[PDB]
């Protein structure tokens, strides 16, 4: 990963050294999903892992909920909220 | 038979638990009954305007600044005119971008605003689970990867949902749409005046079928007028390209309608199967250009 | 179904309370019905 300075491509160097992490090393759709959660980065999740065409699995994304719940990780409540979860059926 | 699924289709929502309602009806409901459930039922008021949503299905990354312009110039249109919005309902295309614009500009004036979706029942994810008799329903917006259904739009207020041959069938609404727009048309706009409501058609991304859509305007009885938006990606910024080259009622300046119908089939794939014909429909679009 | 509850932001504002989470039990205060 090269950071453009002048282009502004590819904005300010700290999303360059945290979505390195998540590009390669495939490690899923939802294990990214929960690196930004210990880190309490919703600007990284939000953008760069709930993306268009993002092809989620079965409940995981409830299981992070029940992650999210407990460490008191508000803002990523209501990001999945937003994004499909149902506290009805969770 | 009896429509036995009508009821309130409230989403699950997010950040709010966005309403809605719905009816099941047929496909051979008559005009004055699918209005006289508008009103008296929903308890809706009667619109100054009506806009009708026509682009396509899974239009896929409008752009930044397009999206922008549009909610922001359309939402004013709506809430300062009291408008009905007329999409199709299914969470793929226009249907997708009007309910992001809403998203955006809100200030919760769905109060002013009654988008109102239009599909055929079958169609439609999570289908099932919506039959019953004045059934307040749930209704999951999760993106199922596996399912190649639609789902409806969170952010719509009304649903209209029309019988057919049977599931999967597409393509038995168009005709419910338009006589509602022809019934409209036929109300006064205000108890002091006698002008009828307007009606307006917007494209967003069109196709090679609403190039048809198009021209089946103008060619109505009154000729509802069409507005299209360039930065689209589809027959909208084609038939913008088609605007700036042409006179007041002209077929073309000098002859470029070989590379017209290159830019026709280059789109859409045709090979001069009926890419000759998709020129005269926009010969007769480039033609009233009193209504573009 | 019945393990289920049907008005579950009540169940977690509760929670939310008893646990001290202040901010958590706001978010949660706004979703749902009967807020006052």
């Amino acid at each position: 990963t090269v950071f453009h300075i002048g282009s502004e491509d590819h904005q300010d160097i700290d999303v360059a050294i945290l979505t390195a992490l998540l590009k390669g090393t495939n490690a899923s759709a939802f294990d990214q999903l929960i690196l930004t959660l210990a880190w309490d980065r919703v600007d990284i999740a939000k953008n760069h892992v709930f993306v268009y065409g993002q092809q989620w699995l079965v409940g995981s994304l409830e299981q992070a909920m029940l992650d999210a719940l407990v460490m008191d990780r508000v803002s990523f409540v209501k990001l999945l909220i937003e994004n499909g979860v149902s506290m009805h059926k969770f | 038979s009896p429509t036995d699924a009508y009821g309130v289709i409230n989403f699950q929502g997010g950040s709010h638990s966005y309403r809605a309602k719905y009816v099941r009806l047929s496909y051979d409901t008559k005009p004055e009954i699918i209005l006289q459930l508008l009103l008296k039922e929903w308890q809706m008021e009667l619109p100054k305007l009506v806009i009708s949503v026509h682009g396509g299905m899974q239009k896929f990354e409008l752009h930044p600044r397009i999206k922008q312009l549009l909610g922001k110039g359309l939402i004013k249109a709506a809430v300062t005119t009291g408008a009905w919005i007329l999409t199709g309902g299914v969470n793929t295309g226009v249907a997708k971008h009007v309910g992001d614009a809403l998203k955006e500009h809100a200030s919760r004036s769905s109060r002013k605003i009654c988008t109102i979706g239009i599909a055929p029942w079958g169609v439609i994810e999570n289908r099932n689970d919506l039959v019953g008799r004045d059934v307040v329903a749930p209704y999951q917006t999760l993106l199922n990867p596996l399912s190649k259904l639609n789902v409806l739009n969170n952010l719509h207020s009304h649903f209209i949902l029309v019988d057919d041959g049977t599931v999967g069938k597409y393509g038995a609404e168009v005709r419910l749409r338009r006589e509602l727009e022809k019934t409209i048309n036929q109300q006064r706009i205000h108890a002091r005046i006698g002008q009828g409501v307007p009606v307006v058609a917007l494209i967003f991304e069109g196709g090679p079928n609403v190039i048809l859509t198009v021209l089946e305007y103008l060619q109505e009885s009154p000729p509802v007028p069409v507005v299209v938006c360039e930065g689209t990606g589809r027959a909208a910024d084609l038939l913008a390209y088609i605007h700036k080259q042409t006179e007041e009622g002209g077929n073309l300046p000098d002859a470029a309608e070989p590379d017209i119908i290159s830019t026709i089939k280059k789109t859409f794939n045709f090979g001069q199967s009926e890419a000759v014909h998709l020129f005269q429909t926009m010969m007769e679009c480039m033609k009233k250009k009193e209504l573009i | 179904e019945t393990k289920r509850f049907p008005y579950p932001l009540n169940e977690l504002l509760i929670w939310a309370c008893l646990m001290k989470r202040q901010v958590m039990a706001r978010f949660l205060w706004q979703h749902g019905e009967e807020s006052m």
